[PDB]
DNA sequence: CATATATGCCGGTCTCACACGTGCCTGGAGACTAGTAAGCGCTTCTAGTGGCGGTTAAAACGCGGTAGACAGCGCGTACGTGCGTTTAAGCGGTGCTAGAGCTGTCTACGACCAATTGAGCGGCCTCGGCACCGGGATATATGGTAC
DNA sequence: CATATATCCCGGTGCCGAGGCCGCTCAATTGGTCGTAGACAGCTCTAGCACCGCTTAAACGCACGTACGCGCTGTCTACCGCGTTTTAACCGCCACTAGAAGCGCTTACTAGTCTCCAGGCACGTGTGAGACCGGCATATATGGTAC
């Protein structure tokens, strides 16, 4: 029912295939859901910390870019 | 003669040591490690504060930039306690002017 | 009827998705997840549309990388099938996990 | 007149003046507020006390008066939050935590 | 009267802007006259190198306009750019086609 | 509608694209990537140059600090080229005083 | 006379070296290797002894770390013996390549 | 006006035992015979990479003596921060 | 072999983002002044280098044998396919207004200054903590043997 | 059960590094000055959000059955433990001087200021690159069956 289930068994397949995975155990999908959640948690936490510091109520691309930089996941193409 | 004046946090590390463990000493190498530690966390906090100021077109690092830096850099309970200890020292300093 | 042997479509899909650059998660489910996770840190938040897109680019890129390293850990164990324990070892060696 | 040290006024052992100088002489911003070095010196003092507490406990478990680098390593690696803070740091002469994988134990 | 230090150094990349960004970025008290020319030249060099390879990737793909994928192809096929950009995600970049041998059919 | 002014390197990325590949162009997204790239390498070299100056108790980032930065930052061949393009452009720029 | 079964002394050795902090590579060999490698980068270099102890502390801590990751790669393969392919996989996932 | 003895094969001074001891502290119980040469390879690449950066800091300082601090800044550059040797 | 279907391609068709010309406006670039960072002389003397021989702990080698690596088998089911069905994502939409974020006024605050003074440093001396040692207490792993 | 061999934990011994006294002295404190960063409030209008209802495409679930994970087994040899022999680390001392580190002179370099002048911007266009795509052509997977 939760939003994390919005990340479907098929969407996770597609991502595994782009990373060259041929065969996928059924336990993977929940495992990916948990990893993805920790990833978004860590990144959004820092992004929002930057939003609060600018005294804003809108998360900007630049808040996400600075947050990705901090976490060693530098993203080109959004105002780096 | 009379070697150059090399600064160090050792004096302060000994003071905090005696508060917490009055009968406990520390070896040269252990003090080397505590020195590195304080220099390292200084740079990390200073660094994030610098970035925060620059991202918001501010010329000034204030206790507000330190406090956001501390929250981005320290894990959970360590950040809560650091923030509370830092906010305390500012409040106490602000009223001792 | 007609049936491709098991593994043959899987390979097509690999070739297909490694050839393209489109996002592989549906935008709105992802977006609702972002807003949800963020509520738990600061309430009454708006997001730039580009901020959701940056987050989705970064997550898909991260998961595709991780799947590569997982695939290697599976294969290291003489398998073709990625298991949770492959993801776990990848994450442990990357320094994400303790 | 006075001269009592900003450390006194903030109620800190860590040197506020030095911290303010290092911020200014460190090229971090044009300007440094009066509260910044107070707040910073207080965080560095908190983290020092926190690790010196655990490390002194390690020294005492180890029947020693003096903190050695091994005691700082035991302290840091056995604390979840410190271990993460110093995740990509090497303590000279620290060694590692005693850890044998289960499958290598004899049956 | 009055010409760019970019043209005095034979650079397309802006030596004046780079000098300002150096002074404004709290890197140091002061900035040498050579520094921004050298830096602007290094940024121009690395921009030419990427655009050269990415340009090629655009032809090999029968396209007249460089898109992000061309840049990803160009960076991940070059050993040294791949290393310089080892911890960078190029949005809308995708990955290199690469299946592990043991996965291919018998 | 009162404009609102935001700089990028896009003009300079076109000038260089036209040198290396005169008959090809670039999508705005691809220009975003090239813009991210330039800002990134800028920060990396400046940062390193900044640390080089501090470690050597020096107030000034000269082309020498930029050069050593480029030697630490860029892999072998990219570094030799960059060092060439860098030294050349400084030579050519002083000679046109 | 008396004979420990294969793996009993290995276990003992793991307990011994995990308790101690002493450098495990002999000092002179390690220095000769540092001198050799650096000389190939540049002739007529001297070293502060503490620059050699720093390099040896950093190298041994890197190798202990790698050996833990290498071990995990063996165990993942239902083996108890570390092999070159365990180091290679560890080094690839670490992004050392 | 004298000589330096010429340095040759010094990687072999990272002997089998020393590597085994490092693997012991890393919790390794059993070791393939091929591990010792592989380890030498990996160590050499590590020393090369760190000494390269150290010496570059030294040359930058116009010094002929590599210092602890040059080593420490190099380790910091490589994500291998070291406490106990200054900075 | 033949048959099925996935994927690639062509040539045409359209559309909207690119890349072009046009202001305009600010953010720079030619003087110009004035003070300091640093380059470059000279001296001091630290600590890095190289050399020797007594001792012995570590390394090396070969041996023997066990336990782990590896391959081959065979069983069971977790998957991958493909299908028919359901669900909601995307989309183009028409509002609707939070709030990003710009401008314009005014303190509060932080830099700068440059005499004044005690915090912190380099020496210097010195015991008490601890490294190292050997004796006697266990603790375990392996081997001898009685049932 | 019995016995052999590692490791613990004990004082006892002796060394030397931590830690505390001093006196010197810079960097930090005072307290007065002045320029502006940024706080605050008004205003604008960009772009974030939201209710709607089609129209597909994508998710779902189901049922079939195959290729793969997995546990067993058996073979063999590589790697551990250990005894003996070899080697070169370590130690403690020389002796020698390169170069690190520090000081004082001295001046090009750079920042700080005005003025000007054009480079880089937001705008507005209109048009060709490329996205789509229908249907056609090619490439490849899969099985039939008769050698
Ligand atoms: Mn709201
Ligand atoms: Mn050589
Ligand atoms: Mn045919
Ligand atoms: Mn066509
Ligand atoms: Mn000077
Ligand atoms: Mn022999
Ligand atoms: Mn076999
Ligand atoms: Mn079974
Ligand atoms: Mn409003
Ligand atoms: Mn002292
Ligand atoms: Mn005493
Ligand atoms: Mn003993
Ligand atoms: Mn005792
Ligand atoms: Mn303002
Ligand atoms: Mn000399
Ligand atoms: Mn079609
Ligand atoms: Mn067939």
């Amino acid at each position: 029912r939760d939003n994390i289930q919005g990340i479907t068994k098929p969407a996770i397949r597609r991502l595994a295939r782009r990373g060259g995975v041929k065969r996928i155990s059924g336990l993977i999908y929940e495992e990916t859901r948990g990893v993805l959640k920790v990833f978004l948690e860590n990144v959004i936490r820092d992004a929002v910390t930057y939003t609060e510091h600018a005294k804003r109520k809108t998360v900007t691309a630049m808040d996400v870019v600075y947050a990705l930089k901090r976490q060693g996941r530098t993203l080109y193409g959004f105002g780096g | 003669r009379k070697r150059s004046r090399k600064e160090s946090y050792s004096i302060y590390v000994y003071k905090v040591l005696k508060q917490v463990h009055p009968d406990t000493g520390i070896s040269s190498k252990a003090m080397g490690i505590m020195n590195s530690f304080v220099n390292d966390i200084f740079e990390r906090i200073a660094g994030e504060a610098s970035r925060l100021a620059h991202y918001n077109k501010r010329s000034t690092i204030t206790s507000r930039e330190i406090q956001t830096a501390v929250r981005l850099l320290l894990p959970g309970e360590l950040a809560k306690h650091a923030v509370s200890e830092g906010t305390k020292a500012v409040t106490k300093y602000t009223s001792a002017k | 009827p007609h049936r491709y042997r098991p593994g043959t479509v899987a390979l097509r899909e690999i070739r297909r998705y490694q050839k393209s650059t489109e996002l592989l998660i549906r935008k709105l489910p992802f977006q609702r997840l972002v807003r949800e996770i963020a509520q738990d840190f600061k309430t009454d938040l708006r997001f730039q549309s580009s901020a959701v897109m940056a987050l989705q680019e970064a997550c898909e890129a991260y998961l595709v990388g991780l799947f590569e390293d997982t695939n290697l850990c599976a294969i290291h164990a003489k398998r073709v099938t990625i298991m949770p324990k492959d993801i776990q070892l990848a994450r442990r060696i990357r320094g994400e996990r303790a | 007149r006075k001269a009592k040290t900003r450390s006194s006024r903030a109620g800190l052992q860590f040197p506020v003046g030095r911290v303010h100088r290092l911020l200014r002489k460190g090229n971090y911003s044009e300007r440094v507020g009066a509260g910044a070095p107070v707040y910073l010196a207080a965080v560095l003092e908190y983290l020092t006390a926190e690790i010196l507490e655990l490390a002194g406990n390690a020294a005492r478990d180890n029947k020693k008066t003096r903190i050695i680098p091994r005691h700082l390593q035991l302290a840091i690696r056995n604390d979840e939050e410190l271990n993460k803070l110093l995740g990509r740091v090497t303590i000279a002469q620290g060694g590692v935590l005693p850890n044998i994988q289960a499958v290598l134990l004899p049956k």
